[PDB]
């Protein structure tokens, strides 16, 4: 968040509009990553094993 | 009986309907079950990366279209 | 990369010194991420051993 | 970073490329001390599972 | 005497005294040593996370001072 709004502060303004569709991409792609759950050596259980 | 209307559900519950899914889907066209080798999986996977492919082009004819547009004529 | 590249063809160049720190350390955030991805480990299992 | 702000209202502006490059890696090791102390254990008794 | 003077000492021998005080302290306020929960420990560290926040305060003014002095005018 700070990036986009250290953007808008120097005066840029390219993000306004359709250019906000990469930073709004972006923080749904961190959100699925840190959203698989534990998969682990003792937590073996998993859709291709079971 | 038991089992009808909009009750609950939990995650173990909907991978074991999608099991029984794929499971059934095989026997239709193929008339064996023995599933050493899940084809079904993959011929669907393969679509996926299709069009994952097609929108990652997609954006990057987006990215090209600021960094060098045509309106700089003059 | 391509939020980065999209700044400098407008010119702005806020990056460097006090801007570039927000990409050079968001960038470790999601190698550390990957790593606990491939978590586990012991298996041993390969090729040349089989 | 005040350490770092307080040299660019004295205009000396000595960070940058070269400078920066001190302050970055400096970062990284106290970070590093920090997760070191991470390795007090690895179990979880979590309300969830109580 | 068996601990009279002044000898050397160790580290196991100097939390050994902080339990003993902390446990005589509060059989003089509450008249009983079950100390289920240790609340001396507590108040006293609440009064440390004070002055540590008027410090954190009080130094981020002297910083204030540098990046903008009373004598840059016009």
């Amino acid at each position: 968040g700070g990036m986009v709004a250290m953007v808008f502060a120097s005066g840029s303004h390219v993000f306004g509009g359709i250019g906000s569709i990469f930073p709004l991409f972006m923080m749904v792609g961190i959100m699925m990553m840190m959203f698989r759950g534990m998969g682990g050596g003792q937590q073996q259980m998993s859709r291709p094993k079971l | 009986g038991s089992g009808y209307g909009l009750g609950l559900s939990t995650r173990t519950q909907v991978t074991g309907y999608q099991f029984l899914a794929r499971r059934t889907a095989m026997a239709l066209t193929r008339w064996r079950v023995r599933m050493e080798i899940e084809p079904g999986r993959r011929q669907t996977l393969a679509v996926v990366a299709s069009v994952s492919a097609a929108l990652v082009i997609c954006l990057g004819a987006l990215l090209w279209s600021f960094i060098s547009p045509s309106g700089q004529l003059n």
